């Protein structure tokens, strides 16, 4: 099957501009990559539904925009790279989301045959990306100081104990932790990042891990914020 | 623009409970309709296609309905995996537009949280900040009272709670509440105590710490 | 011995048709640049040597027969019929025939492909309830590639059965390349049917069809079709050879024995 990937994401001011571009691999049915198909748009603000943006047939035609965003984003493609781009211009606060970019289920054009479908179809979206993050905002990036929340005598609580990293004070999301590099999975909970009074993002990993293991065996978190290139390697040890 | 409409907004139920979702179209849209599924931090995928058609690959206890302006959704048995956020999706006409989704929580049994304090580490200190941590593991329901007491004196205002998404293999949450004050109040006071209250605890349970020890 | 000529072909009494662009199949087919000969008549189609072809790159079998008996016909008068294609999709067209901005196709064909994951087994009826012969032209696709084959038509191989109650012709696509023409190395191949009063149509297909749209009234009589450079002047002539309009007075003549009309024997 095709598969999509965005990327272009990142942190700009209102008013500025950015370029997301959507990469396809893969194939469907007769070998069929991304360039037979049809292709939108669509974002989902934080915490709310999804809102479709634009649209684009296979040979770049037919293309169409919501209202919301008509005049100032343009959707393109360039099929020997397999890659869509939107372009967006004086961004707004509003414009914040994930973007996803989307495959339309049918064959719109066989170039080798000089085949095209009459009509754009514009059905059912059987292949999404795994999203891009936009953020607009007057701030600038900040990265995160990771601090150790630390497993004490007296802590155990059903027959485990708890350790964890303090992810604070950073700046646009997001954040990734993972511990001893992800060979730790089992009973982990990482945390969604709450916005504090400063306008900067915190959030906390934590993991229930036997007692008997504290002293002995080795609990390291590892934080990445691309955002601002932070990589850090936090060891978790008892007060 | 064709409006879609979902209900219920939110829904709670058990498993192997048949469950209807609802999507109601503004103006006649025919069979060009579909339904997606969303798990939290991931991308929808496709369900059913045109109304009534499953997508490969997708498990047959989904199934499509409906035409014109009314459509359903059914699950004939909910699975502790389907919890999510369902969206229905028009294409008669542009623009396309989304219903703004339904969300699927589930119900088992009570389950009491384990809970865990901790003091702000020294490194944090060291840099005039105070963040003290209190963690609910592995509960059910969501619904928890989480209260700071500093010297035995009840806080306000000055915390903030996180919660995880239900867990798709034991639907039970976890809660994190984190108490900030600076340096200078942290070292005024000597007691540290977090106090919760659950369904599944017989009475409130309180972890704490004396500063410096 | 008539010797000489004007140098051109006189438009009175019989009615010249000059194609400019166009060849006489190409306007049959409609081709977009030849459109504007849609339901046209003539005595005589004069063809030019400028002539070119701007859609699907396409071969027809025959393609003597068949330009003979069109321009014996004298006229292209088509007919819609409602042709009913369950469980494709149709009218499909190509940037190698560009219809005004778009991508387009013979007007006079429909390019069918699948709808959905498949193809269906095509079966369709169509009577001659009427007292004239019609003409259908009909076409079969030979794509380059298997994953061409596949994506248009999805079985891995297609025919297409043209029938009447007494004649009947399969054709099984050829995949392979063929050189390229205009950007394109498939093709197309256009053959035709005849069906005469009380008979009946019969298509079947699995893949590969493209279908009629309808048929050409069949007409018998006086009209015919020439190769010419000579421009089209008025004036009136009984005889027209290719070099021209010449008189009749004399017996013979020695101009060409390519003629039309009322003409002198040439020796
Ligand atoms: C094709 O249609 C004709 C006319 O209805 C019918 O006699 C014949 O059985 C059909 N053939 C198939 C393959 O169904
Ligand atoms: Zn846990
Ligand atoms: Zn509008
Ligand atoms: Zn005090």
């Amino acid at each position: 099957q095709v598969q999509l990937q965005e990327s272009g994401g990142g942190l700009v001011q209102p008013g500025e501009s950015l370029r997301l571009s959507c990469v396809g691999s893969g194939s469907s049915f007769g070998e069929s990559t991304l360039s037979y198909y049809a292709v939108s748009w669509v974002r989902q603000a934080p915490g709310k539904g999804l809102e479709w943006l634009s649209i684009i047939n296979a040979g770049g035609g037919d293309i169409d925009y919501a209202d919301s965003v008509e005049g100032r984003f343009t959707i393109s493609r360039d099929n020997s790279k397999e890659t869509l781009y939107l372009q967006m211009t004086n961004l707004r606060v509003e414009d914040t989301g994930v973007y996803y970019c989307a495959k339309h289920m049918s064959m719109q054009q066989v170039v080798s045959a000089g085949w095209e479908r009459a009509d754009l179809v514009g059905d059912a979206f059987d292949v999404w990306g795994q999203g891009t993050m936009v953020t607009v905002s007057s701030a600038s990036t900040k990265g995160p100081s990771v601090f150790p929340l630390a497993p004490s005598s007296k802590s155990t609580s059903g027959g485990t104990a708890a350790l964890g990293c303090l992810v604070k004070d950073y700046f646009p999301e997001p954040v990734t932790v993972s511990w001893n590099s992800g060979a730790l999975t089992s009973g982990v909970h990482t945390f969604p990042a709450v916005l504090q009074s400063s306008g900067l993002y915190s959030l906390s990993s934590v993991v229930t891990v036997p007692s008997s293991s504290l002293g002995t065996q080795t609990y390291i978190c590892n934080v990445n914020h691309k955002p601002s290139n932070t990589k850090v390697d936090k060891r978790v040890e008892p007060k | 623009d064709i409006q879609l409409t979902q209900s219920p907004s939110s829904l709670s139920a058990s498993v192997g409970d048949r469950v209807t979702l609802t999507c109601q179209a503004s103006q006649d849209i025919r069979k060009f309709l579909n339904w997606y599924q969303q798990k939290p931090g991931k991308g929808p995928k496709l369900l059913i296609y045109d109304a009534s058609n499953l997508q490969r690959g997708v498990p047959s206890r989904f199934s499509g309905g409906g035409s014109g302006t009314d459509f359903t959704l059914i699950i004939s048995s909910l699975q502790p995996e389907d919890v999510g956020t369902y969206y229905c999706q028009q294409y008669d006409g542009l623009p396309f537009t989304f219903g703004g989704g339904t969300k699927v929580v589930i119900k088992r049994t009570v389950a009491a949280p384990s809970v865990f304090i901790f003091p702000p580490s020294d490194e944090q200190l060291k840099s005039g900040t105070a963040s003290v941590v209190c963690l609910l593991n592995n509960f059910y329901p969501r619904e928890a009272k989480v209260q700071w007491k500093v010297d035995n004196a009840l806080q306000s205002g000055n915390s903030q709670e996180s919660v995880t998404e239900q867990d798709s293999k034991d639907s039970t949450y976890s809660l994190s509440s984190t108490l900030t004050l600076s340096k200078a109040d942290y070292e005024k006071h000597k007691v540290y105590a977090c106090e919760v209250t659950h369904q599944g605890l017989s009475s409130p349970v309180t972890k704490s710490f004396n500063r410096g020890e | 011995v008539q010797s000489s000529s004007t140098g051109k072909i006189c438009n009175n009494p019989h009615r010249i048709l000059d194609g400019i662009d166009c060849t006489l199949i190409d306007a049959l087919l409609g081709d977009p640049h030849c459109d504007v000969f849609q339901n046209e008549t003539w005595d005589l189609f004069v063809e030019r040597s400028k002539a070119f072809s701007n859609c699907y790159p396409y071969d027809v079998p025959d393609y003597a027969s068949l330009r003979s008996l069109v321009a014996s016909s004298g006229t292209l008068e088509f007919i819609t019929e409602g042709f009913t294609w369950t469980g494709v999709t149709q009218n499909g067209g190509s940037n190698a025939c560009k219809r005004g901005p778009g991508s387009g196709f013979f007007s006079r064909l429909n390019w069918l492909t699948k709808s959905g994951s498949t193809y269906p087994v095509l079966n369709v009826t169509m009577p001659n309830n009427d007292n004239f012969d019609k003409l259908y032209i009909w076409g079969v696709h030979h794509p380059s590639t298997n994953q061409e084959q596949t994506s248009l038509y999805v079985q891995a191989s297609g025919r297409v059965t043209v029938s009447t109650r007494r004649s009947q012709q399969t054709i099984i696509p050829n995949i392979g390349s063929r050189p390229w023409v205009r950007g394109l190395s498939s093709r197309i191949s256009i053959y035709w049917t005849i069906v005469k009063p009380g008979d009946v149509l019969v298509i079947n297909s699995n893949g590969n069809l493209i279908a009629p749209r309808g048929y050409f009234k069949m007409r018998t009589g006086k009209s015919s079709i020439m190769r010419s450079d000579a421009p089209i002047d008025t004036c009136i002539s009984e005889c027209i050879t290719p070099n021209g309009s010449i008189p009749n007075d004399k017996p013979f003549q020695n101009v060409n024995k390519i003629t039309y009309g009322a003409c002198p024997k040439y020796v």
